[PDB]
């Protein structure tokens, strides 16, 4: 039951550099190769290189030979990937995974979403979406949450702090006019709302903002 | 570098039917130790890839036996018998016999299910956004199939095409449906200059669109 711990996301400026961590707990970490893989959207992932924590040693794909450096901290069981001279083409998700035995990559970190941009960070506006005022009650009711005008991605939206997860649809953010906008809908029986509380929680790490919006009848 | 060519790009398959995904390597991928490190991964949007098949035909722990890998030389095949709802996502072949290890371009498996009409809900601007000076009208078209769907916005009976932002969710892993969110953004003044707002969903499940509307000054 090994677990690779990676930071969810990160933003960096062009020309700058970043150092992404991956903590290999559970055990070993010494007798297993650790790999870093890149993935843009849903394209086939791309191997960056690997490092053997046990006796040190690294291998890099030619493409990332001059741009990446892998290091390790044995005392914290953590591997790092240093990416330099960052450009918009480095914007993607970076996974750490391990190889060893008859198969490669049996365990993966959640992946770190990196955004390389010079644009400024903008916290989002979060608007509660209650049904049309006075609409006829049905056996079920659909509520919404609109998160508008933020940068960069991502935001983490939950309902009732994660407690309400079924009947939920959180739509992929869309970029328009340099700012992102996303929405989420949650459907519950009309005996659940407005009788019980339903709140939209939006976290935006880039700006360290955490906003909650209760949904009540108009 | 070994080029892994995977086909098809998209694979629509009926629940219960068999899915067949192909992958060809640009060269021999048998490691010197005699082992062919050809693997198949399955990734759901927003999640890390999961290993399904390794060493060409070995099933990783916990993988249903309806998943089967085969092949040799430069041609490999992943077959999924009796496709189930939870099999959705993008499949990638992978070779780890030669450095650098390389992945195929991926095959997105779409689950075919019975037609389902969307459940449409329209939402007027929240009072908080109005205070801000803007006005977004939201329309949710939930749990429908197939994915092809159209939304048209109308203001006082007249079509409005500018200021619209559409976003589709990824196919549902449980009921195999899709959902779509459409948002019409206006200025508060523009919003207050009209009263009737409408989103009409046109989907193959019906000759006529599903219409949802409201009057701004009504409750
Ligand atoms: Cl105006």
């Amino acid at each position: 039951q090994v677990q690779l711990q990676q930071s969810g996301s990160e933003m960096a400026r062009p020309g700058a550099s970043v150092k992404l961590p991956c903590k290999a707990s559970g055990d070993t970490f010494t007798s297993y190769w650790m790999h870093w893989v890149k993935q843009r959207h849903g394209h086939g992932p791309e191997w960056i290189g690997n490092i053997y924590p046990g006796s040190g040693g690294t291998n890099y794909a030619e493409k990332f030979k001059n741009k990446v450096t892998l290091t390790v901290d044995r005392s914290s069981r953590t591997v790092y990937m240093h990416l330099s001279r960052l450009t918009s083409e480095d914007s993607a998700v970076y996974y750490c995974t391990r190889s060893g035995g008859p198969y490669f990559f049996d365990y993966w970190g959640q992946g770190t979403s990196l955004t390389v941009s010079s644009a400024k960070t903008t916290a989002p506006s979060v608007y509660p979406l209650a049904p049309v005022c006075g609409d006829t009650t049905g056996s079920s009711v659909t509520l919404g949450c609109l998160v508008k005008g933020y940068f960069p991605e991502p935001v983490t939206l939950t309902w009732n702090s994660g407690s309400l997860s079924s009947g939920v649809h959180t739509f992929p953010a869309v970029l328009q006019s340099d700012l992102y906008t996303l929405s989420s809908s949650v459907t519950v029986t009309s005996s659940t709302w407005p009788s019980q509380s339903i709140t939209c929680n939006v976290a935006h790490p880039a700006s360290s903002t955490k906003v909650d919006k209760k949904i009540e009848p108009r | 570098d070994i080029l892994m060519t995977q086909t098809p790009l998209s694979l629509p398959v009926s629940l219960g039917d068999q899915a067949s995904i192909s992958c060809r390597s640009s060269q021999n991928i048998v490691h010197n130790n005699g082992i062919t490190y050809l693997e198949w991964y399955l990734q759901r949007p927003g999640q890390s890839p999961k290993l399904l098949i390794y060493k060409v035909s070995d099933r990783f722990s916990g993988v249903p036996d309806r998943f089967s890998g085969s092949g040799s030389g430069t041609d490999f095949t992943l077959k999924i018998s009796r496709v189930e709802a939870e099999d959705l996502g993008i499949y990638y072949c992978f070779q780890g016999s030669h450095i650098p290890p390389t992945f195929g371009g991926g095959t997105k498996l779409e689950i075919k299910r019975a037609d389902a009409a969307p459940t449409v809900s329209i939402f007027p601007p929240s009072s908080e956004q109005l205070t801000s000076g803007g006005a977004s009208v939201v329309c949710f078209l939930n749990n429908f199939y197939p994915r092809d769907i159209n939304v048209k916005w109308k203001i006082d009976g007249s079509e409005r095409q500018n200021g619209v932002l559409n976003s589709w969710t990824d196919q549902d892993s449980k009921d195999s449906t899709y959902s779509m969110s459409s948002t019409l953004t206006l200025t508060k003044d523009e919003y207050e200059r009209h009263n009737s707002y409408t989103c009409e969903a046109t989907h193959k499940t019906s000759t006529s669109p599903i219409v949802k509307s409201f009057n701004r000054n009504e409750c």
